[PDB]
RNA sequence: AGGGGAUCGAAGAUGAUCAGAUACCGUCGUAGUCUUAACCAUAAACUAUGCCGACUAGGGAUCGGGUGGUGUUUUUUUAAUGACCCACUCGGCACCUUACGAGAAAUCAAAGUCUUUGGGUUCUGGGGGGAGUAUGGUCGCAAGGCUGAAACUUAAAGGAAUUG
RNA sequence: GGUCGGAUUUCCAACGGGGCCUUUCCUUCUGGCUAACCUUGAGUCCUUGUGGCUCUUGGCGAACCAGGACUUUUACUUUGAAAAAAUUAGAGUGUUCAAAGCAGGCGUAUUGCUCGAAUAUAUUAGCAUGGAAUAAUAGAAUAGGACG
RNA sequence: AGGAUAGUGGCCUACCAUGGUUUCAACGGGUAACGGGGAAUAAGGGUUCGAUUCCGGAGAGGGAGCCUGAGAAACGGCUACC
């Protein structure tokens, strides 16, 4: 019988198995445990705001070489620090410290992205601009 | 097969096609019967009363020379037992091995096996029980089952 | 019930606004109300002949019988007056396109005109609120053998 | 083989077979009428008798009980049936 | 041990089609067993069988023909409605116009066309083509 | 915890070797090895292959039981019995050939009768680590056993085979 | 094919339902049914047929109403019904198209006429109903059995 | 048995009995749970969602209590406490 009751009557056997063997999966066992809510940096949201704490030259992973200009940055609505990439050529002269920031994921839904090591969050926008705009020389940092 | 072993031994008897037999037989079904009760009167199962009248005489099936089976029949005379036969054998059984056991304390595999023997004896005695043979909540205890089998 | 201590309690028993005259000696000397329940259920002649009191019987108590009917398996006669019944049933999960057993208790009042063991299936009706947990009557039982014939000493 | 006859197998085929596994099973075994050394009287015999079949002339042997089928005992002559 | 005698039958029948036999034995003979031969028998997918008849359950011999391609069994028997005959159609036959699925119904046992024009529905024994 | 403690022998000693050798090698040597009364409950506890049932191919050997040969053999010359021979049969440990069929392959008569997917039923797995870790519970004198995560980290890890 | 390859029909065939007979329950007693009239006093006025008859020889008054010497239970399946509207699928309709909406359309616009606003699905449970294969269950064994 | 209620009912009271649920998962814990009609995706089976145009329920900072009234334990009513 290939193992699994075959019972017209074992349907209660078969949707208990269902539920034990459904813990072995990742997508499941992190929404049922929570895990996005309770033991993540956002708090289960797509975007955070933060503080830049300090800039932060990160040494890419082997076999690359290179500096990828990161920043500690503190979130406001956790207090929690995350260190996000600030992705162009430049950009981090954009970024600054004491500045707030908008970060976002990077794709990989946790699980630190390329050659950066440790690295999970990208600076989208800072002082309520986009780094697409600044970089693009399309808008200016307000100073003051 | 072989609810307590791995055995799949076969090894059964194979009896005729003929319900109405055999041809040879000149003795009288009322003959037979009183043959049983007698035997059942010196006190032989069943199973005895049916090889001593295979091999002694002619009697190949009681319940073909006769119209209905042996247990039937000493029913019918009153000399049922008290509990089945079988289950009398099981008790039985269980009985010598455990006063095998009270001597021979590290004989475990006899302990194994009067656990087989027990769990054999208990799935009978609910059977019994569900076609109502012995009365309900009638038990084997294992302290006092010498009395019902000596 | 025509014995057993019908009046076993601190209040005089009797079926209400039922009146035994003092005066006129018919000879009985008690005035027994009974009612069929309807929907076909017999009234038992333990009701008719009786002297239980029983206000929760449905054939000389108060209540009446209305909306469902259902049978079950008697599991409990231990409260007094009260059974509970065992009613199983299968319940159809359609991911698997299968049933798994399922089993629900009610507790049922049981009218003194009714003998019950553990094991008779008992037919019950609806009535109005008895108890918290009450809202049967039963109308009905069917022990008829139970099987314990042979189930006797033998010589 | 790929095509025969199922349901009328050769005799010698089916005396070669298993008592349990031919078309219809059925026993192998037989009785016999037993004369004993000292008087006339008929008794059947089991084949596979179990039982130390004896007579009431003789009143101690006719057939010894063995794994299979039993034993005359040495001064009896038997027929078939 | 042995729980369903029509699936120990028409297993020994597909094993014995699969291989090229002509014949096949099969112990031990429902009628449930009968009446889904007698069905394969009036589609032409078996030839003609026997009932040998022990005194104990009876044994079949089926004459086959070379025309079945897969004989099986649906355990366990579920419950069909009229409108989910055709989907175990659709999930068991090769073709929509060959191949039949066989129910028992309080109609008695039959095919799923015999099925449909008789508006009748209950559990699925099984299939074949 | 008693008894026993010949032997070999985690520990330890010692002689060597070597850069080192607290290892392999040599000689001793406590525990242990044995037993009784209790514990423990784990092994690559392996056929790494759950159990029950059915069917699908050929062969010879073998163990246990049985059945049958105007078959050998010793014992009185041969009766019998034993042993052996032959032919069957049930059950068992296996083996050989082939690949029907299966498999990624190695290979497999089951690991076959699976996209032509359903005989019954129990257990277990869901990328690699973290980790059989932490925590709680429970069992145990203890050693430990059973149950047993997560945070985090990672593009492989792995299987079988091919050429070098 | 007598309407320039399209009704009709025991020529029938193939499906599908029902009743009856072959040893064949369809329980039941009260009373109004008065048989597709078991049994054709009076009558076969159609040029021959086995497709169309009148007050009937007390006429099994068994062709439905509301009460049992009346109730084995269950699963399953059929049909029906129920499952608000919106929504879903979908019928109709030139919102200029479409998403939509439930509108609209036609005159003789001289005195108003008219089509719509369907249908299906809606799962389990409960309700009514037909079926009686499948799978359970119960029955007469110290007869405390049925028939009467 | 009584009381209370619009009325049934341990709803409450007095007396009495020892019951009631549960491995067919009781009791407890969690819920980034109001429930349903529904929504997204989907060969079929499924998976996820539904605070939110309709239906039902609950609440008006948190509790409790009450007046008027057919109807509220009402909060664009009152009373008290936090
Ligand atoms: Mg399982
Ligand atoms: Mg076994
Ligand atoms: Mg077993
Ligand atoms: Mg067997
Ligand atoms: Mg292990
Ligand atoms: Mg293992
Ligand atoms: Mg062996
Ligand atoms: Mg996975
Ligand atoms: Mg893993
Ligand atoms: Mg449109
Ligand atoms: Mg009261
Ligand atoms: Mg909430
Ligand atoms: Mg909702
Ligand atoms: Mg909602
Ligand atoms: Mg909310
Ligand atoms: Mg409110
Ligand atoms: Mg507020
Ligand atoms: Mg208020
Ligand atoms: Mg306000
Ligand atoms: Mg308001």
């Amino acid at each position: 019988g290939k193992g699994k009751p075959r019972g017209l009557n074992s349907a209660r056997k078969l949707r208990v198995h269902r539920r034990n063997n459904r813990w072995a999966e990742n997508n499941y066992k992190k929404r049922l445990l929570g895990t996005a809510f309770k033991s993540s940096p956002f708090g289960g949201s797509s975007h955070a705001k933060g503080i830049v704490l300090e800039k932060l030259g990160i040494e890419s992973k082997q076999p690359n070489s290179a500096i990828r200009k990161c920043v500690r940055v503190q979130l406001i609505k956790n207090g929690k620090k995350v260190t996000a990439f600030v992705p162009n050529d430049g950009c981090l002269n954009f970024v600054d410290e004491n500045d707030e920031v908008l970060l976002a994921g990077f794709g990989r839904k946790g699980k630190a992205k390329g050659d950066i090591p440790g690295v999970r969050f990208k600076v989208v926008k800072v002082s309520g601009v986009s780094l697409l705009a600044l970089w693009k020389e399309k808008k200016e940092k307000p100073r003051s | 097969g072989r609810m307590h072993s791995a055995g799949k031994g076969i090894s059964s008897s194979a009896i005729p096609y003929s319900r109405n037999a055999p041809a040879w037989f000149k003795l009288s079904s009322e003959s037979v019967i009183e043959q049983i009760v007698k035997y059942a009167r010196k006190g032989l199962t069943p199973s005895q009363i049916g090889v001593l009248l295979r091999d002694a005489h002619g009697v190949t099936q009681a319940r073909v020379i006769t119209g209905n089976k042996i247990m039937r029949i000493l029913k019918s005379n009153g000399l049922a037992p008290e509990i089945p036969e079988d289950l009398y054998y099981l008790i039985k059984k269980a009985v010598s091995v455990r006063k095998h056991l009270e001597r021979n304390r590290k004989d475990k595999d006899a302990k194994f096996r009067l656990i087989l023997i027990e769990s054999r004896i208990h799935r009978l005695a609910r059977y019994y029980r569900t076609v109502a043979v012995l009365p309900p909540n009638w038990k084997y205890e294992s302290a006092t089952a010498s009395a019902l089998v000596n | 019930s025509t014995e057993l201590t019908v009046q076993s309690e601190r209040a005089f028993q009797k079926q209400p606004h039922i009146f035994n005259n003092p005066k006129v000696k018919t000879s009985k000397r008690t005035k027994r109300w009974y009612k069929n329940a309807g929907l076909g259920f017999k009234t038992p002649k333990t009701a008719i002949e009786g002297s239980y009191i029983d206000k929760k019987c449905p054939f000389t108590g108060l209540v009446s019988i209305r909306g469902k009917i259902l049978t079950g398996t008697v599991v409990s006669t231990k409260m007094h007056r009260t059974i509970v019944i065992r009613r199983a049933y299968l319940h159809y999960i359609p991911k698997y396109n299968r049933y798994e057993k399922r089993h629900k208790n009610v507790p049922v009042h049981v009218s003194p005109a009714f003998r019950v063991q553990v094991g008779d299936i008992v037919t019950v009706g609806q009535c109005r609120p008895i108890s918290k947990t009450v809202r049967f009557n039963v109308v009905k039982v069917s022990a008829a053998a139970g099987k314990a014939n042979k189930q006797f000493a033998k010589f | 083989v790929l095509v025969q006859d199922l349901l009328h197998p050769t005799a010698a085929s089916e005396a070669r077979k298993h008592k349990l596994k031919t078309l219809v099973q059925g026993p192998r075994s037989y009785f016999l009428d037993v004369k004993c050394p000292g008087c006339l009287n008929i008794t059947t015999v089991f084949s596979h008798a179990q039982t130390a079949v004896t007579c009431e002339s003789c009143s101690t042997i006719l057939c010894t009980p063995t794994g299979g089928k039993a034993k005359l005992s040495e001064g009896t002559s038997f027929r078939r049936k | 041990t042995r729980s369903s005698v029509l699936a120990d039958a028409l297993n020994a029948i597909n094993n014995a089609e699969k291989t090229g036999k002509r014949q096949v034995l099969i112990r031990p003979s429902s009628k449930v067993i009968i009446k889904f031969l007698q069905v394969m028998q009036k589609h032409g997918y078996i030839g003609e069988f026997e009932y040998i008849d022990d005194h104990r359950s009876g044994k079949i011999v089926v004459q086959l023909n070379g025309r079945l391609n897969k004989c099986g069994v649906i355990s366990p028997r579920f419950n069909v409605k009229i409108g989910d005959i055709e989907k175990w159609t659709a999930n068991l036959l090769p073709a929509r116009q060959f191949g039949y699925v066989i129910l028992t119904t309080s109609a008695g046992i039959m095919d799923h066309e015999e099925a449909r024009r008789k508006h009748v529905s209950g559990k699925i024994l099984g299939f074949v083509y």
